[PDB]
């Protein structure tokens, strides 16, 4: 019942020459730091 | 006034030999021009009066806004524009125009239609004259020139010292060779 | 001296905004100090890019952060330039 019916209810510049080194620099600081039973009886009322 | 418009130019890089300084100066400055291309792709995208003022300006004047030259001014209100075909036009001049600049010989701005003056157009520079300017200014730097001593210390006291230290000549009475 | 600060900003974390935003802003521009960071002026620049007084404190020295952090060399104070005119007419 519940399966069908009623339906519904800023990029950071690159920077490469320092910003890659710089992300894998705070990579390594961070680490230092570190329905199946579905109701397809679907029960209805009157 | 409308000071001078010097022509852009990126730092030099003194390393020339691909060595790593080199590398790391262009590096900075790609740097800086992604920062200046980041902020000013968010300052719009990042920004949410005078509408109203420049709608209505824009609705009255309408468009396409004819050029033309303001031969006389016989009123406060009223002003003779001679269109580009050479007719005169006695057309009435509307009150957001400045009346300071409006002068006999002007490129006056004017509506299609009933020719009503509506701005004085400012630059109006002959094409072929503003593309003499200098935007992009040339590589070569006096380091480029061997040697033509006397002759560059006499095209800089000519044309390069003058501005950048008037003081002498001002002191000394006499006016920079021009 | 950049590298003894970040403790500096984490204490300041405790008073309230936006004189917060300012003090915080503020240290980290002068914990950096010529040292030329292009990540930190980077940070300096979108806190600018950003529109809201104190919230324009942070903008204010956002932007004297920039000129600080640019000042250590030639090519940095040149592109500077440049990013301020923008940032001016802008």
């Amino acid at each position: 019942p519940s399966t069908f019916a009623y339906p519904a209810p800023k990029v950071s510049t690159a920077v490469l020459s320092i910003t890659a080194k710089a992300k894998k620099k705070e990579k390594e600081k961070e680490k230092k730091e570190e329905k199946e039973p579905e109701p397809n009886f679907q029960l209805l009322d009157n | 006034t409308k000071g001078p418009d010097a022509a852009s130019k990126l730092p030099l890089v003194t390393p020339h030999t691909q060595c790593r300084l080199k590398l790391l100066k262009l590096e900075r400055i790609k740097d800086y021009l992604l920062m200046e291309e980041e902020f000013i792709r968010n300052q719009e995208q990042m920004k949410p009066k005078q509408e109203e003022e420049r709608s209505k300006v824009d609705d009255l004047r309408g468009t396409p806004m004819s050029v033309g030259t303001l031969e006389e001014i016989i009123d406060d209100n009223h002003a003779i524009v001679s269109t580009s075909v050479g007719s005169e036009h006695y057309v009435s001049i509307l009150s957001f125009v400045d009346k300071d600049l409006l002068e006999p010989g002007c490129s006056v701005l004017l509506n299609h239609k009933v020719h009503a003056v509506i701005g004085v157009l400012m630059d109006d520079t002959d094409p072929l004259v503003t593309v003499m300017k200098v935007e992009k200014a040339p590589q070569e730097t006096y380091a480029d020139i061997g040697g033509l001593d006397n002759q560059i210390q006499e095209i800089k006291e000519s044309v390069e010292l003058p501005l950048t230290h008037p003081e002498y000549y001002e002191e000394m009475g006499i006016k920079p060779p021009k | 001296k950049g590298e003894a600060i970040e403790a500096i900003l984490a204490a300041l974390e405790v008073v309230s905004e936006p004189f917060r935003s300012f003090a915080n802003t503020l240290v980290d521009v002068c914990a950096y100090a010529g040292s030329g960071n292009v990540l930190k002026v980077q940070q300096l620049l979108h806190i600018c890019s950003e529109h809201f007084a104190d919230m324009g404190a942070h903008q204010g020295v956002a932007v004297l952060g920039i000129a600080l952090i640019a000042m250590g060399e030639e090519i940095g104070a040149e592109m500077a330039l440049r990013t301020f005119g923008h940032l001016l007419r802008y």
